[PDB]
């Protein structure tokens, strides 16, 4: 159960933190191309 | 042929044989599947046919009804409604004959009858089960089996059941699960099966658990049921305790102490691990009870009322107890130890851990004693118990308690990283990794970095467990140096952080380690291609040396391999080798994100004739993994003008990576992709829409995709919007009808299952119109010219905008771009757009609550959308 607690490391290697890190640094490059213009 | 037979040849080892039946069986299924199932369950009641041909009756009935898939099991329901009567009540008539005139230990009848429940639980059209399930367990004629396969069957239907449905018969099926526990039953099987009942039925309890007369009867008997000689009954029993711990903790203040506390305690200490296990993971998940609450609470003081839940702090009054057990059963090591196992130990040093981040900095002083006392004691159980513990409380205490203990604790550290038992290294990396991670000040000590440095370069070399901890080791140790050299003070990745010194040798090191012979062990070798990739990310802009030789030494790694799968073999050739690949589609990620303009041209011309090059022989070849997707998304990021030399190659293979409607997961990655395509092209893209049209908004059909697939789809079409394009001007008109059936859809926040979702699909659409707004309309517009002429819905654009704040439950996410529209599209024009925001209440309480940091920069949104809110009056 709380076996990926024992000794909980910071290794984003699995499903998850592979693709978010990505899919939020383009909402970033977007917020910021997206609103170049805007203001 | 007979039924019988038929029924029994589903079992025969031989291949071609069972195809036969199972063809047989299906044809029955389809000619008539009433007549089908009357004379499956006709089979399953007669106690005459052998048991091998009442089991499969009894497979294929359940089969018909319910599925691991959600949407099946749906459907399958539906055909079971649409079914007459006649045949329905003969199917469930010999379903509860079958109770206890089986043998089979296991019953089939009981997920027969939980199948058939929950298709006419709902619609209530089975009222002869709830009463005659309870009294088949009520009757003290009945037989051992009779209340045991009906209370698991009743299990079944509280498990598989919706939630929102077993609220009616909580009591009377509340009244048959705890009569089965009762101390007075004879039968442990009975017991053991109306205790798994009692824990799914813990849902809809809750009227029931209000009546202090009836919650006191439960809670009595669940007690006693940890008493049972019978190992089964007293697991059971405290899993019930956990879960009604973290449901009903408002009522734990009568039993904790004249109860609770001594049985959880006691189970702790049995040495009959199954038990120790329930206790420990009961004190571990008040932790996360009394957290959650002083974190719910530390909101309710902030708003101006009293929590709607108010914690007792147990976790804190039972501290003194929990830690000289919970570190004792860190003595009670697995020497042959495979880290896909659980167990005492670990789950004690988990509980610590939470113990520490719950109760804050009371833990520090209940657990030092403990390693002072072994950290260099003559045993290995014992040393190690030392070290782990250490690491344990690292994170929870305040620096103005740790700081001190961690200084004089490295150099003790270090050493013990060569210590013979080979455990003891390997908690010693977690806890030095576990040291940086959280103390860079401590860790970044100016007589203990080439020190430490020394010691992490040995432990890559080392057995995958001792090792796999150094790679994070390092890790964190880099991520330290970038905010100890970014203190700062300087904007950029700093030109000499701390490890620049001695970074060479690392890189050089960390490419040897993933290429070890054993590096399938403990992840070792993906723990490597991790570390490294890491520590590009916080690296200093004179480390341009080696992340130069390092790019193309990965590269020499991912080109070689791009051409063994253009012809691929076996399994040990297939997901195989392309393991080594798929983290190469992540380092490079990292290396091309953080290198030169310059180099990421060569690179981006070659990489993506490997990405490209195996794309032409891996799909469909099992791929595409999605994979070369992310790293392509990345060239564009590194380009933008540069995306030319291809996009031919891309325009069919993205085509398809974006027409996949069975991988819910896959397309998600060729969505985000054509969004950083609108920000590299930028002016020539819109042929290259009506793909996403009909075929993004296709996969809308049917609805077995997936809860968190909605935004993405929607939310790419605003960044296409950046190219003049007079066709967004005919999906605006598609665009308000998602947000609008997200609005009609009445998704009951009851649970935190739908909110973690519901106020997602609403961020989705906001990005859609900024996007629209603007690509429709230049810094000076000539001809504006429909801005204003989405005038009607734009009610529902600032009422549902309005409604996004209306709700108590809207993520910062929504609220951030909830913000940026208001404002620009006040820029469309201010008509009566003032008056139109006036016009709403809640419009202002979201404005407001966006001025209202966190979240960092999201707020500066509504900060000064107010602006042009404030331009007219």
């Amino acid at each position: 159960p709380r076996l990926s607690q024992y000794k909980s490391k910071y290794s984003s290697l699995e499903q998850s933190e592979r693709r978010r890190r990505l899919l939020e640094l383009q909402k970033s490059k977007r917020l910021d191309y997206v609103n170049h213009a805007r203001r | 042929m007979e039924l019988i037979t038929i029924l029994e040849k589903t079992v025969s080892p031989d291949r071609l044989e069972l195809e036969a039946a199972q063809k047989f069986l299906e044809r029955a299924a389809v000619e008539n599947l009433p007549t089908f199932l009357v004379e499956l369950s006709r089979v399953l009641a007669n106690p005459g046919n052998s048991q091998v041909a009442r089991v499969a009756a009894g497979l294929q009935i359940k089969n018909s009804l319910t599925s691991k898939d959600p949407d099946i099991k749906a459907q399958y329901q539906q055909r079971w409604l649409a079914i007459d009567a006649n045949a329905r009540r003969e199917v469930k008539n010999y379903v509860l004959q079958t109770l206890g005139t089986e043998t089979y230990r296991p019953s089939s009848a009981s997920q027969c009858v939980a199948g058939i429940a929950c298709a006419e639980i709902p619609v209530n059209q089975w009222p002869e089960l709830i009463p005659q399930l309870v009294a088949n367990v009520t009757n003290p004629n009945s037989t051992e089996h009779m209340k045991e396969s009906t209370l698991e069957a009743i299990g079944y239907i509280c498990q598989d059941i919706d939630p929102e449905q077993l609220q009616d018969k909580s009591n009377e099926i509340l009244t048959a699960i705890i009569q089965g526990m009762r101390k007075e039953e004879p039968s442990n099987n009975v017991k053991l099966a109306a205790t798994n009942a009692l824990l799914n039925s813990l849902e809809f309890t809750k009227a029931n658990f209000d009546k202090e007369s009836e919650r006191h009867f439960i809670m009595q008997v669940v007690c006693e049921a940890t008493q049972c000689p019978d190992t089964r009954v007293r697991v059971a029993a405290l899993q019930n305790l956990v879960k009604i711990m973290s449901l009903y903790y408002q009522y734990m203040e009568t039993y904790m102490g004249p109860a609770l506390f001594a049985i959880t305690i006691e189970a702790m200490k049995s040495d009959i691990d199954e038990v120790a296990l329930q206790g420990i993971e009961f004190w571990s998940n008040v932790c996360d009870e009394e957290m959650d609450l002083a974190i719910e609470a530390s909101e309710a003081a902030e708003q101006g009322r009293p929590p709607e839940h108010t914690s007792k702090f147990y976790a804190k009054g039972a501290l003194q107890y929990l830690v000289p057990i919970l570190t004792q059963t860190l003595t009670k090591q697995d020497e042959n130890d495979d880290d896909d196992d659980w167990n005492p130990c670990k789950a004690a040093g988990v509980c610590l851990m939470l113990l520490a981040t719950c109760c804050e900095d009371d833990i520090v002083p209940h657990v030092l004693p403990f390693i002072k006392e072994h950290i260099k004691n003559p045993d290995w159980r014992y040393r190690d118990a030392a070290v782990m513990a250490f690491g344990c409380i690292l994170e929870g205490p305040e620096p103005s308690q740790l700081k001190p203990l961690v200084i004089q604790a490295m150099p003790t550290l270090i050493e013990l990283m060569k210590d013979p038992s080979v455990v003891v290294r390997d908690t010693a990396a977690w806890t030095v990794g576990r040291i940086c991670e959280l103390l860079p000040e401590a860790a970044i000590n100016d007589v203990y970095l080439a020190p430490l440095l020394q010691c992490l370069i040995e432990g890559l070399s080392a057995e995958p467990r001792v090792a796999s901890n150094v790679c994070w080791a390092f890790s964190s140790l880099a991520e330290a140096a970038y905010e100890a050299a970014d203190v700062a003070d300087d904007q950029e990745e700093p030109a000499t952080y701390c490890l620049s010194s001695s970074f060479e040798l690392i890189v050089q090191k960390l490419l040897e380690t993933t290429d070890r012979p054993d590096g399938h062990q403990n992840n070792l070798r993906s723990s490597a291609y991790e570390s490294l990739m890491e520590i590009v990310k916080n690296s200093a802009k004179d480390c341009y040396p080696a992340v130069q030789k390092t790019t193309l030494v990965i590269m020499e790694r991912l080109q070689q391999v791009l051409q063994m799968e253009s012809h691929i073999q076996s399994t040990s050739d297939r997901i195989q080798f392309n393991d080594l690949q798929s983290l190469l589609c992540a380092t490079l990620q990292n290396v091309l994100r953080k290198v030169q303009h310059q180099d990421a041209l060569q690179i981006s011309d070659v990489v993506m004739a490997s990405l490209l090059r195996m794309f032409q022989s891996t799909a469909g070849s099992g791929g595409v993994q999605e994979d070369a997707l992310m790293a392509v998304s990345t060239l564009v990021e590194v380009l933008g003008g540069e995306f030319l030399k291809y996009m031919e190659a891309f325009k069919p293979f993205l085509g398809i990576g974006l027409k996949n409607y069975a991988e819910y997961q896959v397309c998600l990655a060729a969505v985000g992709l054509v969004g950083d395509l609108c920000r590299a092209l930028q002016s020539n893209i819109i042929p290259f829409c009506d793909e996403v049209m009909q075929l993004l908004l296709e996969n809308l059909g049917n609805e077995n995709v997936h809860r968190s697939v909605k935004p993405q789809i929607l939310s790419v079409f605003g960044d296409i919007a950046l190219a003049i394009g007079g066709e967004f001007k005919k999906y605006l008109e598609v665009v308000l009808n998602t947000l609008q059936q997200a609005s009609q859809a009445q998704v009951d926040k009851s649970d935190y299952d739908m909110v973690d979702y519901l106020n997602e699909l609403r961020e989705s659409c906001l990005e859609a119109y900024t996007g629209i707004v603007q690509g429709l309309k230049g810094d000076q517009e000539n001809v504006h010219p429909d801005v204003m002429l989405v005038q009607p819905r734009v009610e529902f654009i600032l009422s549902f905008i309005d409604h996004i704040a209306g709700d108590e439950d809207h993520t910062d996410g929504v609220v951030a771009c909830a913000a940026g529209l208001i404002g620009d599209l006040c820029t469309a024009f201010g008509k009566d757009v003032l008056k139109l925001v006036e016009a709403r209440p809640m419009i202002h309480e979201l404005l407001t609550e966006g001025r209202r940091s966190k979240t960092n920069k999201a707020k500066t949104l509504a900060t000064w959308a107010t602006k042009e809110l404030r331009k007219l009056k």
